[PDB]
């Protein structure tokens, strides 16, 4: 037998194993975090093996091991699609999760429920693996909702925090609108294709229609926090830093992009949905970068950077370049996870301080996190030969060289410049200058766990792009011929954003105070979208829930029509019948009238 | 079916002859034994039903409901023994007798092979329920709740009796097999319209349909814990079972008379979810959630496709289990603080951890979280409604969003936050309560493992 | 003693004997419906040399 | 394998290319496959050999039930309950068999798509046509019978279809 | 006041007299045996035995039989050129349409 299926299913099963040990003395002791981390590392190597198998001969398989149920002519079975996407995403996700779990062993030392935290992280990893390897729509939806509910559980990790509860419920709401779209797509696919699996969907849908493709697009936008459904991702920073580093930025928010990638044949068949995806990605990346360039919370800045990168990936899908989107998924996972880990290290060193206005002097205060963050920012902005170069540069070239929307192309370029701008802002306000933190210096980054996790995610941020780019087979025709200025477009806009942001940030040293502008207020306050869209619609819906449905209809009029009017009529008639004075003269005269009526009327 | 009916009629003398301190033990043990015996009905055929005799028969639709009833009886016994410690021995025996009679009537209802016998038994289920509500309810509103429940159900059901006797006179038999093999099309006329109205309106009132539901909040809020458990788990499913059984002879008139009921069910599902969003009472919240789920079942039955019936059956079973569990959790919190206000007791996540876990699992099953049978049934109904029309997806999506919103709102309000400072009588959760929650939740996950057992004859 | 224990634990046989009686009554009800035994077109067959009925 | 019929479940003959290395570097995939064979394949093979040896000692058989044909609803007289019941049961069994036939064809289609991979659009035209024919016939037979479907309703639908076909043919010949 | 009514008694705690109480009854022995019978019968007997019984229920729905019959019919029809799915459920020769 080919070791492919055995090794892949073994990686999944050994990921599941430590959950079965969650009712044991090992779960009761303090060895559970290290136990889970070791299991994740072993799974990572055991999943690297099938990646080596694929890199040689390009082997791909489907494993429908267990048959769940047959609904007349529709068979649902537990099937895993071990293809290029799965065998490339699994090792990357496992590597990132391993690094995050070690960083969490360092970072969450004082948490009373660190064992439960590690169990939740492992459960999220299991659900994400189910989502990635799912071969049919029902199993994909299982993974979808699993990662959604794990996000809900981990965002509101501190149950006593009202803001945490609000953020968790907000994420659930937006992902549930996405699930509305997903269920629309699933229902259409079943009705018009008699199956819920990719093989038959691809066979029967030779020209996929707008209704299923728009359903998929809505689900992807909801899960990946595109414009319209974006605010939940930045608000998801209420959870602990390991949750933000692993779940949201790196692995979970790419679920919608991955879903769109998995239906790239249908996306190729359609054109209107491709245009809508391109425009949505462009507006998302521009808006989120513009909001990012003026935030004062480092976690917020990194979250908006993640949203902008998701918008760029959606742009990549919209120009019919699905494989570049997956490559960017991997590279972004690497360097964004490292950036979030560096931000968490800074926060922990400065005693839970998440304000760049209070950070400063960390370039020499903390050498290793400083160099790691600089490397991550250079990779994010597209340093000419780092991990982000082998995806972002190709994405920009494809955008320039394709039959794209002019406004979408312009917004993509401006978003790249603003990416450079907010990376400059992070570095400038976090490491350069004089200290602004409280005088009691508790800075200490000499922990081997933190150092080793950042080291593991740091070698990937430099070399992984080259290796992955040179090992994958050519999935698309390259853009060999192009003008020199159009080749340099990404670098030129990156340098321009760097210089402009650096000049504007250096202007802050002047002893000159000026009131904020309308554009600054719009950008800092997230475009006013959370304010209006979180106060007006919710107020109207909740007011209608009680004023109209509960009070006016349920408690007033539905009571007035059937039960109250009938009872009132019965009471009135009963009073009328029983209101007799007991006078024989009266009711004997009534008898006479009755006798005459019977004699005359009835014949 | 006598091997299941007679053991209950022997449970009655056991209850009335047991010692004063052994009534609960005996009733629980032998109810569990009867449930184990009744598990045998799940071995159904692929072609026809199980016809035991001229009076009782079992089907792939009747079997899961019977198993649910037999499994639900001991849970009601546990909750009742929780809240009836100070009652006299005679009144404890009377309460157990009422529960036993209700289970016996439900079993005979689900196994009755003739429409008139089914009517007699499903009407007989009112008397024990009314006695339980109006006698062992805590609040002053139990009397009004019982009146509302009784009169809604009877005003629905009397025209059903007239329709059944008229059908018997016209066709010669009310036996279900005869009326299925000898079914004839129902021509479009006022007489057939009113026969359809009589039957469907009786079962809609039993469902309940939106606009005919007030008795459900009234009864469920004001009934004792056992009464609330049986009202939502099984008694609500009598309407769905009847509609599945009675719609054999109502075609093709159902294709045209279903529009008002479908519109009512969809819009009232949305309205009751929105009501759940703004409820100040936990029992009322659970009752309106039940209303929304049964409205979805009504939609499935009315659209009347093989894919809708399977989803309807699965949703009925899943909703029964989930509603019983939610009512039990609310009753435990009520026994802690002697009040049903949802915001009175908070911080129960940090006051009672494992009970918070039970709350989380119950709320996760309440919303359609895959691969739970709740999600299986809801998804089948949504797909069938999508095939029916392509805006039903809009309505179902809105309902799902509001369902998740109010479920997690209940969970966060009851569990998360900071505990009430002045509430200091919240003792650690009892082994009995935890066992009750475990017995509520584990069969749900096992049915998730094996889903074809609750998908009905259409599977 | 046994006499005191049995006087309290004699009720536990009621449900088992009811189950046995119910199974017996099910058998009796089935034995009254043998009007088409070994006469259905789908399952009609010749009897084995050492059996009297196809099902009881 | 002999477990299933190769004609019922077709599979093209596999064509695995012979390895033609062009480097002096070792093959990590080859080494890991050798290690997998030495550590997993041999132990599981020994365990299965022992299990099969245990199975062969107590060999016993099970059979496939055979149903003889019975008169259908067309032959059944009006309100003849016994014949109607027999015909309804036979129709239900045939309905289940047809559902499984459609399932077999769908499984064949899915397997062929996955096997052909990047050129599935051209190489799977044969299996798409078979599925198209089977789905068309199955839909025509059991499309909109309803939740309370029966042999009488299917027969009425077939009668309606035949009347429409006869009217169309008569109009064409007119 | 308008009646001779008892005051509302204080709520009773089972843990006060019996610290290791399962919440079933006041008497410790009866409480323990109620817990034992509930746990044993319910969990062990009902859950485990009924679940394995349902898992190993015989295939009376004829799913496997239907699959085998479909396999045989597909083999026979494809081996002889006949259509895999017939176009008619019944025989037009046996159906007598009105004129
Ligand atoms: C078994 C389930 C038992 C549930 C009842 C509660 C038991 C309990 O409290 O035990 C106390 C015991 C001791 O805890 P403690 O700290 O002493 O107690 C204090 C607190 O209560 C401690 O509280 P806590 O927070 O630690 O609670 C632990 C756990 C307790 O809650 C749960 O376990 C509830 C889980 C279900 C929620 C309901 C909605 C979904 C229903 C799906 C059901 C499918 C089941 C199929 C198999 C059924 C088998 C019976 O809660 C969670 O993990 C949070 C909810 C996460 C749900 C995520 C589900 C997403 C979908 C995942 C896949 C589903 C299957 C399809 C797969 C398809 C592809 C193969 O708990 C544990 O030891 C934890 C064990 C359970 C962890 C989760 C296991 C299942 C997660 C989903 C599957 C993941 C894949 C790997 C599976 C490996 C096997
Ligand atoms: C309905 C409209 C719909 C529009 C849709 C399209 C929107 C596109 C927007 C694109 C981005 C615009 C610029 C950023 C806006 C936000 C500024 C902000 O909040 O700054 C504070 C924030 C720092 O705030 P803070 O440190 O917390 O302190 C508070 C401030 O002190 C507080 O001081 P402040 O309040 O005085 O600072 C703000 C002030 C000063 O800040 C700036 O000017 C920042 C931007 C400077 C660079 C952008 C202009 C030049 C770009 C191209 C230069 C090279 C061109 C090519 C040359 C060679 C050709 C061969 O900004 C302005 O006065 C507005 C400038 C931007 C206008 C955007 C378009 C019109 C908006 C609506 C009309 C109203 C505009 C007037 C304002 C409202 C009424 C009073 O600034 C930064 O972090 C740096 C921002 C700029 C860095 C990136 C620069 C490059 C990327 C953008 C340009 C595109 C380059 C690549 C083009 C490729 C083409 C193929
Ligand atoms: C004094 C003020 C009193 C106000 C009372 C207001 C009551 C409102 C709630 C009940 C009616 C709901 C109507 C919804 C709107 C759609 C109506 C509709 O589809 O009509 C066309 C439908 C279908 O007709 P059609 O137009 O589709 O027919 C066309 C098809 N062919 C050509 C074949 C004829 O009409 C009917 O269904 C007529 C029979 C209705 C019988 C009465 C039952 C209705 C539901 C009662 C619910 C009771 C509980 C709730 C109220 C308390
Ligand atoms: C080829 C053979 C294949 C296998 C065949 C197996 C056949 C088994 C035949 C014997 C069964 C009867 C004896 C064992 C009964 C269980 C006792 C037990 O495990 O106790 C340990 C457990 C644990 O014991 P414990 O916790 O009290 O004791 C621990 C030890 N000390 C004393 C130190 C504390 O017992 C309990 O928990 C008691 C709970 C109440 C038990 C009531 C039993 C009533 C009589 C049996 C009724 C069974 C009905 C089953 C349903 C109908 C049939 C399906
Ligand atoms: C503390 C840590 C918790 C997590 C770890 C727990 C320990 C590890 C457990 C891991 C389990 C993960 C799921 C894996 C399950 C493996 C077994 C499962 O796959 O078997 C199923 C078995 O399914 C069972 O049927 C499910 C039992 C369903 C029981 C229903 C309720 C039982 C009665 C309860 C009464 C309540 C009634 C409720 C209303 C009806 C599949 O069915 P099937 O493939 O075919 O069986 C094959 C045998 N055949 C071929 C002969 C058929
Ligand atoms: C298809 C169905 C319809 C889809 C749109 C319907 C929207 C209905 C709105 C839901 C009603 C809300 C019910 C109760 C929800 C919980 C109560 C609540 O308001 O939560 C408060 C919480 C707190 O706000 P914060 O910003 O975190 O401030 C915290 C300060 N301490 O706010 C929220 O979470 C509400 C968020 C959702 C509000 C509605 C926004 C959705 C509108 C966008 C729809 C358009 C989508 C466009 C699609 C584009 C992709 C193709
Ligand atoms: C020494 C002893 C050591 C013990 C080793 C354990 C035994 C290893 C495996 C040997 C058992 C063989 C086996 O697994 O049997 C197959 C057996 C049944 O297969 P059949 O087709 O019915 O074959 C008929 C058999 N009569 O397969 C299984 O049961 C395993 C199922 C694996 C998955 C279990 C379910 C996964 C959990 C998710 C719940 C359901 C999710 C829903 C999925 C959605 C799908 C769209
Ligand atoms: C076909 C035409 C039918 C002609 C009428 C036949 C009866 C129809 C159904 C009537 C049900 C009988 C309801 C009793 C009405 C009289 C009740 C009454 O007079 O008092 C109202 C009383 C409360 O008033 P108080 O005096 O303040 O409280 C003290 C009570 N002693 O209200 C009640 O308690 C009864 C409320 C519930 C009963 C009605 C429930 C809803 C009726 C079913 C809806 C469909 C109706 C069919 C028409
Ligand atoms: C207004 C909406 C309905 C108000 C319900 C008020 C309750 C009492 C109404 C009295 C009956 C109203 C007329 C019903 C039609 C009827 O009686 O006959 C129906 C038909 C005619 O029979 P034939 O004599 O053979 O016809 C001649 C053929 N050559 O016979 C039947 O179908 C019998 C079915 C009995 C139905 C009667 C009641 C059903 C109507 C009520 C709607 C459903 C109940 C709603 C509950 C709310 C109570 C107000
Ligand atoms: C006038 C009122 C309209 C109200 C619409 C519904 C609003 C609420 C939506 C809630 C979410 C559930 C429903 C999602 C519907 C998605 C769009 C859709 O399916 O539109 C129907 C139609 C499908 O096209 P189809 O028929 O397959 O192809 C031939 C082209 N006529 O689509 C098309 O032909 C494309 C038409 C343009 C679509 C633009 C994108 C719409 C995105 C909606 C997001 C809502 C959140």
């Amino acid at each position: 037998m080919n070791p492919f299926a055995s090794l892949t299913l073994t990686t999944l099963t050994i990921l599941t194993i430590p959950i079965m040990m969650s009712n044991s003395n090992i779960y009761k002791t303090n060895l559970y975090p290290n136990y889970v981390k070791t299991t994740v590392s072993y799974a990572f190597t055991l999943s690297l093996v099938p990646l080596l198998m694929f890199m040689h001969t390009g082997q791909e398989m489907i494993i429908s091991n267990w048959h769940w149920m047959t609904l007349q002519t529709v068979e649902l079975s537990l099937s895993f699609k071990m293809d290029y996407f799965s065998v490339m995403f699994i090792p990357v996700a496992l590597f990132v999760t391993w690094s995050i779990m070690e960083f969490s062993m360092w970072y969450m030392h004082s948490d009373p429920f660190i064992n439960r935290f590690f169990k939740y992280l492992l459960l999220f990893l299991i659900t994400m693996m189910i989502l990635v390897t799912a071969n049919n729509l029902f199993q994909l939806f299982i993974g979808w909702e699993g990662v959604g509910i794990m996000s809900f559980l981990l965002i509101g990790w501190w149950h006593g925090r009202t803001d945490a509860n609000t953020a968790a419920l907000q994420a659930i709401l937006y992902n549930r609108i996405g699930d509305i779209g997903f269920v629309l797509s699933m229902a259409w696919f079943l009705t018009h294709s008699n199956a819920w699996d990719l093989q038959q969907i691809f066979m029967l849908n030779n020209e996929c229609p707008n209704m299923p493709l728009i359903g998929l697009l809505l689900a992807a936008a909801g899960k990946s926090a595109q414009f319209g459904l974006h605010p939940w991702l930045p608000s998801a920073m209420e959870g602990p830093t390991p949750v933000s580093a692993l779940l949201h930025s790196s692995t979970m928010v790419v679920a919608g992009v991955f879903l769109l990638i998995r239906f790239y044949p249908l996306m190729e068949t359609n054109k209107l949905v491709q245009t809508m995806t391109l425009c949505l990605g462009a507006i998302t990346t521009l808006f989120t970068a513009l909001c990012a360039i003026t935030q004062n919370d480092i976690k917020k800045i990194v979250a908006f950077s993640t949203s902008s990168q998701l918008g760029l990936m959606m742009v990549t899908i919209g120009i019919n370049q699905p494989h570049l989107a997956f490559l960017h998924i991997c590279m972004h996972a690497f360097f964004k996870a490292m950036l979030f880990m560096c931000s968490g290290s800074i926060i922990h060193s400065l005693n839970d301080e998440q304000d760049i206005r209070k950070m400063g002097g960390l370039y020499k205060a903390m050498p290793f996190t400083t160099t790691a963050l600089i490397i991550g920012s250079l990779a994010l902005t597209g340093m000419p030969y780092l991990t982000g170069f082998y995806s972002k540069d190709l994405i920009i070239e494809a955008v320039n060289m394709s039959y794209t929307n002019a406004w979408a192309l312009l917004m993509t370029l401006i978003a790249t410049s603003l990416t450079a701008a907010y990376s400059t802002r992070i570095i400038f306000f976090a490491f350069l200058g004089k200290p602004r933190f409280p005088p009691l210096v508790l800075i200490n980054e000499n922990n081997p766990l933190l150092i080793n996790s950042i080291k593991r995610l740091l070698i990937g941020s430099i070399f992984a792009g080259f290796i992955i780019s040179n090992n994958i087979p050519p999935m698309t025709v390259p853009n060999t011929t192009m003008p020199l200025y159009m080749k340099m477009t990404a670098l030129i806009v990156t340098i321009m954003g760097f210089m402009l942001a650096l000049e504007l940030n250096n202007t802050t040293y002047y002893l000159k105070f000026k009131y904020p502008s309308q554009t600054y207020k719009f950008s800092n306050m997230l475009g006013y979208y959370p304010s209006i869209m979180h106060r007006l619609p919710t107020y109207h819906n909740l007011s209608m829930s009680q004023k109209s449905a509960s009070s006016l209809l349920d408690l007033i009029w539905l009571e007035t029509i059937l039960p109250k009017t009938t009872s009132f009529i019965q009471m009135k008639m009963s009073i009328m019948v029983s209101n007799q004075k007991g006078l024989i003269k009266l009711y004997f005269l009534s008898f006479l009238i009755t006798i005459m009526i019977s004699m005359t009327l009835f014949n | 079916m006598l091997k299941i009916i007679i053991p209950t009629t022997m449970l009655l003398p056991m209850t009335w002859m047991s010692k004063h301190n052994m009534i609960w033990i005996n009733a629980t043990v032998h109810s569990l034994l009867i449930s184990l015996i009744s598990l045998s009905l799940l071995n159904q055929l692929g072609e026809n039903s199980l016809n035991f005799s001229l009076t009782f028969f079992s089907d792939s639709l009747s079997a899961p409901l019977l198993v649910l009833t037999t499994w639900l009886l001991p849970l009601m016994l546990m909750a009742s023994q929780s809240h009836l410690s100070k009652e006299t021995t005679t009144r404890k025996k009377l309460y157990i007798t009422m529960l036993i009679l209700l289970q016996l009537f439900l079993i005979m209802t689900f196994t009755a092979t003739e429409l008139i016998l089914f009517y007699i038994l499903f009407e007989a289920t009112l008397v024990p329920t009314l006695i339980i509500i109006t006698r062992w309810g805590n609040q002053t509103e139990r009397l009004n709740a019982g009146l509302y429940f009784l009169f809604y159900t009877l005003a629905g059901s009397l025209p059903l009796l007239v329709a059944l006797v008229y059908i018997q006179n016209t066709t010669g038999s009310l036996n279900f097999l005869i009326i299925h093999y000898w079914s004839h099309p129902l021509s479009n006329s006022w007489s057939n319209i009113f026969m359809w109205l009589a039957c469907i309106m009786a079962f809609m009132v039993k469902m309940p349909l939106y606009g005919l539901h007030l008795w459900l909040p009234k009864a469920h809020v004001e009934a004792p814990i056992a009464g609330s458990m049986v009202l939502a788990a099984v008694l609500l499913k009598l309407g769905g079972y009847g509609m599945m059984r009675i719609t054999t002879i109502l075609n093709p008139l159902t294709n045209y008379m279903a529009y008002p009921f479908l519109m009512l069910s969809m819009w009232g599902m949305i309205m009751t979810s929105s009501i759940c969003l703004r409820q100040t009472d936990l029992k009322s919240l659970i009752a309106y959630s039940s209303v929304s789920h049964m409205a979805l079942v009504i939609v499935a039955i009315m659209i009347q496709t093989p894919w809708s019936f399977m989803g309807a059956t699965a949703l009925m079973i899943a909703h029964g289990l989930t509603s019983s569990m939610l009512f039990c959790l609310a009753n435990t919190n009520y026994e802690r603080v002697h009040s049903r206000t949802m915001i009175l007791a908070r911080g129960l996540q940090t006051l009672l951890p494992l009970m918070a876990t039970w709350w989380l699992v119950a709320s996760l099953t309440n919303l359609a979280l895959p691969p739970s049978i709740n999600l299986i049934g809801e998804l089948f109904i949504i797909t069938a409604s999508f095939s029916w029309s392509n805006i039903t997806i809009i309505l179902m999506g809105m309902n799902m969003m509001i369902t998740a919103l109010y479920s997690l709102y209940m969970l966060i309000t009851t569990q998360r936050g900071k505990y009430t400072h002045h509430i200091n009588n919240i003792k650690p959760s009892f082994t009995r309560e935890n066992a009750l929650m475990a017995l509520h939740i584990l069969p749900l996950l096992l049915l998730t493992l094996n889903p074809k057992m609750i998908l009905g004859p259409l599977y | 003693n046994v006499l005191q224990i049995v006087r309290d634990h004699w009720v536990h046989i009621l449900v088992p004997v009811g189950f046995v009686f119910g199974c017996y009554l099910d058998r009796r009800s089935d034995e009254k419906l043998t009007a088409f035994r070994n006469k259905s077109l789908l399952f009609k067959r010749e009897l084995r040399p050492n059996e009297e009925v196809t099902w009881k | 394998p002999d477990s299933w019929d190769k004609d019922v479940y077709p599979e093209p003959p596999r064509r695995t290319p012979a390895p033609a290395p062009q480097t002096s570097l070792p093959n990590p995939v080859t080494y890991l496959t050798k290690i997998f064979d030495l550590l997993v394949d041999r132990p599981v093979t020994l365990a299965r050999e022992f299990i099969e040896q245990q199975h062969a000692k107590n060999r016993y058989y099970y059979y496939h039930r055979e149903f003889r044909r019975v008169p259908d609803i067309t032959e059944c007289e009006e309100k003849d309950i016994l014949c109607m019941f027999e015909a309804e049961m036979q129709w239900r069994r045939d309905y289940k068999v047809d559902q499984e036939i459609v399932n077999i064809i769908q499984e064949r289609l899915k397997a062929c798509q996955q096997r052909e991979g990047e050129s599935y659009r051209q190489n799977c035209a044969k299996e798409l046509e078979q599925f198209t024919q089977v789905s068309k016939a199955f839909q025509d037979r059991y499309s909109d019978l309803g939740a309370h479907y029966s042999a009488r309703k299917c027969l009425a639908k077939q009668k309606q279809r035949m009347l429409a076909e006869r009217k169309a043919a008569k109009e064409a010949a007119a | 006041i308008r009646l001779q009514e008892d005051p509302d008694p204080e709520d009773e705690n089972l843990y006060e007299k019996n610290p290791d109480s399962h919440g079933y009854d006041k008497d410790p022995i009866v409480d323990l045996w109620n817990m034992r019978v509930v746990f044993f019968f319910g969990f062990s007997i009902v859950l485990v035995l009924g679940s394995t019984f349902v898992a190993y229920l015989p295939d009376y729905r004829m799913q496997e039989w239907a699959r085998r019959e479909a396999e045989r019919l597909v083999k026979y029809r494809e081996a002889n050129g006949l259509p895999l799915m017939e176009s008619n459920c019944f025989d037009p020769n046996k159906i007598q349409l009105p004129e």
